């Protein structure tokens, strides 16, 4: 029932209704991710290139 | 050829529901776990709704109404009747009940148990069946879990012979498009004790389930008298129909449960399309008054009745949805 | 005034920001070259729309927008479309080979190496700001870039801005216009990876896009175009109060403040109404009720789920059109004693409400009929997690077997950071659990 | 990823693969002189994934072509596409492989392979992005089985992060030049099970089956049977080829097709299925393609696949007609069928469409299927392999060129494993 906070311009106008009352990874461990991943994907690689060679 | 998955184990409702379709030879069963379903016979807790009526190709129906545990746990529907305007306290067809926790309306419970001390009438309350509110209290804080203490009713209706209690089962089948039908056939659960008003150190004389019985067998088979019979008996005894002193009332109860809760429940513009049956249970007070027991969500039914309320479930519930290539229900009309 | 710069990653974020740009210039009345005829201080200024659009001495009204793309022919459609000339070259990104659908290769393997000159590409536009406030993020959750390099751009965000919010438009999977098997997958490793570092996120189901499209613009098949021309009506709904003049959600901080209580379950459910087809000859033009009623309605939100089974944690109505507080006001009563709204215990019961008084703009020839009045409702609603339930079966599934791990393995992911990502969605589902019964 | 190099080698190989290259360039209105001619846009859109823009307005679709004996392809050289084909790429010896994996892959293949692996890397260098590579050969042979797979192996040691296609073609005792192609066809197998990302099962008997029973051709010739694989590898590189909504290649084949990495021998599936000049007048509704897609009779691998289960299918529609259509018969399959489809990949089935039809049609439909009744093909060749083994039958023309008896015994074992590995996610 209760409406507050009434503004109002050119463009149009807003408000609130109230009907009842209530009651990160630094620089350095991102690059530490990436490159541990690089180094697995290079292994991978090495071990298969070494597969080849036999 | 339409698709079904089977959920529940324990339910001989739907084993039969499954089993007639399967006879039809136009519905496919498929395992538990297959997303790839038309029909859902779902499990009776934890069902996942959230899941249904996302798979392209397929119109998905379920037997259970999402919500519909408001109307079915004791606990909740006193507070749906109390709160909800359509029922509200003054709801002349449920009895005076008060929610109570063991770790909550305690206070304003024993304030009305005064009105039944001071101004003396029957102070006897279900919870189990006590005279002494301090006896109570103590049974539900020792068991460690939500109940509701009922006023409990003192001058039922008696059958005679055997000066015996009974209640009453109806089915209801609410389809897909929130049509009211109850099945034409109910039963009575009878005791086959005679009732005894100075005694609630008892069982067997006041509670009136089948399985609290197995003086068992006597009057009628397994305690049970079906509609013809206790037609025949409020006639004879009484000069009335069931029809006129108890089904007007039945079905007056029924659907105002069922409207009430109808805006919360209702998969009328929803993704996912449900179905359910309950079974609504019945007092009769000796002036041949209605009172609303409790709502069963996930019910049996009875033997002799199987066949026929099964195949009236595949009619109206299953294949009104998904047609294949006289009527056991009234229609409660709105 | 505060900036803001748009972001756009992989096929579904660009295609979305082509859609959103082009009607964003409808708006403001900006034309293809970049002219704006209305806006009188030339060179420069700080009105309202000067948040989405940075000014040149000749005049060239250009988007804060970044698009990247690990793949070039979506962006050389940029390049080569209708909007050429609006979009600086240094603002369009491609790489040569794309993430293959794979999480993984968007996150580690392609994205390691295009990260930096995004980065630089973001920085020579925060240098452009007086007030950079911060970043709206337009992705899918399916594809492989969408999924990828977004979660890693957003990581990074973090570190070098990290006063800023981050607002995200996050395009949910739906095998009616699904592109990979492994949607499920990059879906849920791109929500653990990005959780902490997003304010709030917009989900659209293309399920529920789809089938607007279908019941009420009558399209038999819809397309991506279809699907971006009605999702970048709602994202101009919902960004309309940064680019006009107004007193709510004037800031993306406020959008935290006013749909976000708690800063994990930052998923508001949008809701539209009307969809009307541009070819229906007879229409009777909607009143405040029937589409303020219509938010209220499954089949109109951006992600089918069932509000009337979860708790409210609050709601913003958004309207454009003919509309005045009064009908509003009216309406909310009727609809009140008529649907299942339940708050949470700990949450006032009420709406915010923005009236913008310019009808929705609509594309000429698009599916979309002019209508003189249209809401957008944005509320936060522990129903959403219906989604991730459903996400996170199709993840279980897969995963028990371990189909399609090893492409993942393969690009140097630990198959550790499946379960991690998926132990941190059951936690998620539990905290609206918690919240919402 | 957009450049793709195609490699055929030996007799089988140069004669599909000459096959390949006349229907697609059909298809993109490239004449045999490498000038274009078509009225659509479509057609040079994504043209650089197989041609490749030369001098005054011409097309060289990346291909080499490999024998070890010159027969074949002096006869493509003379056949109706031969001139288009870049003369540097037709690499060849003389003294043949007789029929013998061992003469392939490690004597008479070991001298010639360095020549092929230096116009690999001439092509490979003009790509702007290469995806990988495809290759057509036999694997009851010499030269496409032994020196084939000889190649593939020394293509990942050079590039080990490109994607290696082949379109593998099964040997048939209904179909047959010698005895020993039971042995050259497991050999080859175990190879491919290791290098490549993806495998068509051209089935020599389904082919000779489908000529036969079904397009009524009471003595099927070499030139019937590539009329269905040349058709069959025009629809299953149909995504490749033309701009769609999908922008596929040959990697977003692997990743969305193969759930274990062994796991990627897909049978592939046509339909209409014609026959060569003669051709029916009435076209296909959307659901008879999509049934007949789907029926056995339409697969190019000698499988049922009521015998197993589908992990993946990629269905391409090409022809103007109703996609709500086809996405409503191709949900109807799946819905009906479901048990056929496995339920722990949701969403295993996808489909495209193209406007463009293949010559001679106005409408059809390519299936791409990952099923673990494939196992059957593979069970088939091990049954033929220890029939010979046992006695050790036809070993002498291999242990004369230096191989041990253990090199079969591994390679037999190998592709057993394969087999188990199929009947594992058949039952689980
Ligand atoms: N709504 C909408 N969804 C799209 C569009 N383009 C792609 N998608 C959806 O995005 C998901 C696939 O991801 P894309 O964004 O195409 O992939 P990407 O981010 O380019 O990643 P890769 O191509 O895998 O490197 C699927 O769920 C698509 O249905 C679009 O224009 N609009
Ligand atoms: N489908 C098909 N199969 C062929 C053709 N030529 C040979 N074959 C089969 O290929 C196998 C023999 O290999 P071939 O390619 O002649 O030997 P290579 O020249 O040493 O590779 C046998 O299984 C033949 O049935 C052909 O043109 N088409
Ligand atoms: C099982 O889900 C899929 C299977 C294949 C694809 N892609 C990437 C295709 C690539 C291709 O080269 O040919 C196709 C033909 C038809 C359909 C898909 C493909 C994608 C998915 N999701
Ligand atoms: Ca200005
Ligand atoms: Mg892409
Ligand atoms: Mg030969």
């Amino acid at each position: 029932m209760e409406v507050i906070e009434l503004n109002k311009c050119t463009s149009g106008q807003s408000f609130e209704v109230i009907l009842k009352p209530p009651s990160d990874p630094s620089l350095e461990e991102i690059q530490k991710k990436l490159e541990a991943a690089e180094e697995r994907r290079k292994y991978q690689e090495a071990e298969l290139l070494k597969h080849l060679a036999e | 050829m339409y698709t079904f998955v089977v959920r529940d184990e324990n339910s001989s409702v739907y084993a039969e529901v499954s089993r007639l379709l399967l006879a039809t030879g136009q519905w496919k069963r498929l395992r538990k776990d297959n997303p790839r379903f038309n029909l859902m016979l779902g499990e009776r807790n934890r069902l996942p709704f959230g899941r249904l009526g996302h798979e392209p190709g397929l119109v998905q129906l379920v037997n259970y109404y999402r919500g519909a545990d408001k109307l079915c746990r004791k606990a909740s529907l006193v507070k749906l009747i109390k709160t909800s305007p359509e029922l509200s306290e003054s709801c002349t067809w449920f009895p005076e009940s008060y929610v109570i926790y063991p770790t909550d309306e305690r206070e304003v419970f024993l304030a009305a148990y005064n009105r039944r001390r001071e101004g003396r009438e029957g102070n006897v309350w279900i919870a189990l069946i006590s005279s002494e509110a301090s006896e109570l209290l103590d049974f539900i804080d020792e068991q460690g879990q939500v109940h509701v203490i009922q006023k409990y009713l003192e001058k039922p209706l008696l059958l005679e012979p055997g000066h015996r209690k009974f209640d009453i089962r109806s089915w209801v089948l609410v389809d897909h498009l929130y049509n009211i039908y109850l099945y034409r056939e109910g039963v009575l659960r009878t005791s086959s004790e005679p009732y005894n008003s100075a005694n609630f150190q008892d069982k067997t004389c006041h509670l009136t389930n089948h399985c609290i019985q197995k003086n068992y067998g006597r009057y009628e088979e397994g305690n049970e008298m079906f509609f013809e019979e206790f037609n025949q008996y409020l006639m004879d005894a009484l000069n009335t129909t069931l029809e006129n002193s108890i089904l007007l009332q039945i079905k007056h109860i029924i659907r105002s449960c069922l409207m009430c809760i109808e805006p919360a429940i209702s998969t009328k513009h929803l993704h996912y399309q449900s179905f359910q049956l309950f079974g609504f249970d019945f007092m009769v007070d000796e002036e041949l008054k209605v009172w609303l027991i409790e709502v069963n969500g996930a019910p049996a039914c009875a033997q002799k009745l199987y066949a026929e309320l099964c195949q009236g479930i595949v009619d109206v519930a299953i294949s009104s949805v998904f047609p294949l290539a006289t009527s056991i229900f009234i229609k409660l009309h709105h | 005034m505060r900036e803001c710069i748009s972001i756009h990653v992989g096929q579904a974020g660009v295609q979305i920001g082509n859609a959103c740009w082009e009607l964003y210039c409808l708006e403001h009345g900006i034309q293809p070259d970049g002219q704006m005829p209305s806006d009188k201080t030339i060179g420069g200024g700080d009105d309202s729309f000067n948040t989405f659009f940075s000014e040149t001495g000749a005049g060239k009204h250009v988007p804060r927008a970044v698009f990247v793309d690990l793949e070039p022919t979506v962006i050389d459609e940029v390049r080569t479309g209708t909007y050429r000339q609006l979009f600086h070259p240094e603002q369009l990104i491609t790489g040569k080979e794309d993430a293959a659908n794979n999480y993984a290769r968007g996150h580690y393997t392609i994205g390691k190496e295009i990260i930096d000159l995004v980065l630089d590409r973001i920085r020579k536009l925060a240098d452009q700001c007086t007030g950079l406030q911060g970043f709206l993020v337009f992705h899918s959750f399916g594809g492989g870039t969408g999924s990828g390099f977004t979660s890693l751009l957003m990581e990074r965000l973090s570190v070098d801005y990290g006063k800023k919010s981050k607002l995200e438009f996050s395009i949910y999977p739906a095998p009616q216009v699904s592109t990979a098997v492994v949607e499920p997958y990059n879906s849920i490793l791109t929500t653990h990876t990005t959780l902490e570092h997003s304010d709030c996120a917009f989900m659209v189901d293309n399920e529920a896009i789809y089938d607007i499209c279908r019941r009420n613009l009558d399209i038999e098949r819809p397309t991506y175009t279809n699907l971006n021309r009605l999702i970048s009506q709602i994202v101009s709904s919902i960004t309309a109060s940064l680019r006009f003049d107004g007193a709510l959600n004037v800031d993306l901080t406020e959008f935290q403040t006013n749909l976000v209580p708690y800063p994990r379950i930052h998923f508001p459910l949008a809701t539209y109404a009307p969809v009307i087809s541009a070819e229906k000859a007879y229409h009777e033009q909607l009143s405040v009720a029937e589409i303020t009623n219509a938010c209220f309605e499954p089949a109109n939100q951006m992600v089918k789920c069932d509000p009337r089974h979860g708790k409210y944690m609050a709601c913003c109505l958004l309207y454009r059109g003919d509309v005045v507080p009064k009908d509003v006001n009216a309406a909310i009563a009727t609809i009140k004693t008529k649907r299942s709204i339940q708050f949470v215990d700990w949450c006032p019961t009420g709406f915010k409400v923005g009236i913008n008084y310019q009808p929705p703009t609509v594309v000429p020839g698009g599916d979309l009929a002019k209508v003189q009045r249209a809401v957008c409702m944005l509320s936060n609603t522990t129903a959403i997690a219906e989604a991730w339930a459903r996400l996170d079966h199709k993840f279980d599934l897969m995963y028990a077997k371990r189909a399609f791990v090893h492409w993942y393995v393969g690009e140097g992911m630990e198959e550790g950071e499946f379960s991690e990502a998926r132990e941190d969605m059951a936690a998620l589902e539990k905290d609206y659990e918690e919240v919402g019964v | 990823m957009r450049e793709i190099v195609h490699i055929q080698a030996g007799q089988c190989g140069n004669q599909i693969g000459a096959k390949f290259w006349e229907v697609i360039s059909d298809e993109h209105g490239i004449d045999p002189t490498g000038s274009y001619h078509g009225d659509s846009d479509l057609q040079l859109e994504r043209i650089n994934v197989y041609y490749n823009e030369a001098t005054g307005n011409k097309y060289v679709p990346r291909a080499i072509l490999v024998d070890l004996e010159p027969g074949t392809m002096d006869s493509v050289r003379s056949g109706p596409f031969g001139q288009i084909f870049r003369p540097d790429n037709f690499v060849f010896g003389q003294s043949g492989a007789g029929n013998n994996w061992a003469k392939g892959h490690y004597t008479e293949g070991a001298e010639l392979v360095d020549s092929v692996l230096d116009v690999v890397r001439k092509e490979s260098e003009s790509c702007d992005c290469l995806q990988g590579f495809q290759l057509t050969h036999s694997l009851g042979g010499g030269t496409g089985s032994g020196m084939g797979t000889l190649l593939i192996s020394k293509i990942r040691e050079e590039y080990p992060d490109r994607i290696m296609n082949t379109f593998s073609v099964m040997p048939s005792p209904k179909v047959s030049d010698t005895v020993v192609e039971p042995y050259n066809a497991t050999l080859s197998v175990h190879q491919l099970v290791e290098n490549t990302d993806e495998t068509y099962c051209i089935d020599n008997e389904a082919l000779y089956d489908i000529c036969f029973r079904t397009l009524k051709l009471t003595t099927p010739t070499y030139g019937d049977l590539n009329h269905l694989v040349s058709a069959t590898m025009s629809g299953v590189t149909t995504c490749l080829r033309f701009p769609g909504q999908l922008n596929a290649d040959l990697r977003k084949l692997a990743v969305n097709m193969v759930p274990f990495p062994r796991l990627h021998f897909f049978m592939p599936g046509f339909a209409p299925l014609t026959s060569r000049g003669s051709q029916q007048y009435r076209a296909l509704t959307v659901p008879e393609l999509t049934q007949q897609m789907f029926d056995s009779k339409n697969m190019m691998a000698a499988c049922d696949p009521r015998h197993g289960r589908y992990l993946t299918v990629a269905a391409i529609f090409r022809g103007r007609m109703s996609m709500k259509e086809v996405d409503e018969q191709m949900l109807n399959v799946q819905n009906k069928n479901s048990s056929y489809f496995v339920e722990w990949i949701p969403n295993n089935v996808k489909t495209a469409v193209c406007d463009i039809p293949p010559r001679g049609l106005k409408m059809s439909a390519t299936f791409i299927g990952n099923s673990t009744a494939i196992q059957e093909l593979f069970k088939r060749i091990s049954e033929q392999f220890t029939a010979m083994f046992r006695r050790k039958a036809f070993l002498h023309w291999y242990t004369g060129e230096g191989m041990d008896e253990m090199e079969f015994t591994e390679a037999e074992s190998n592709m057993n494993d394969l087999v188990s590995e199929y009947q594992q996610y058949q039952d689980a």
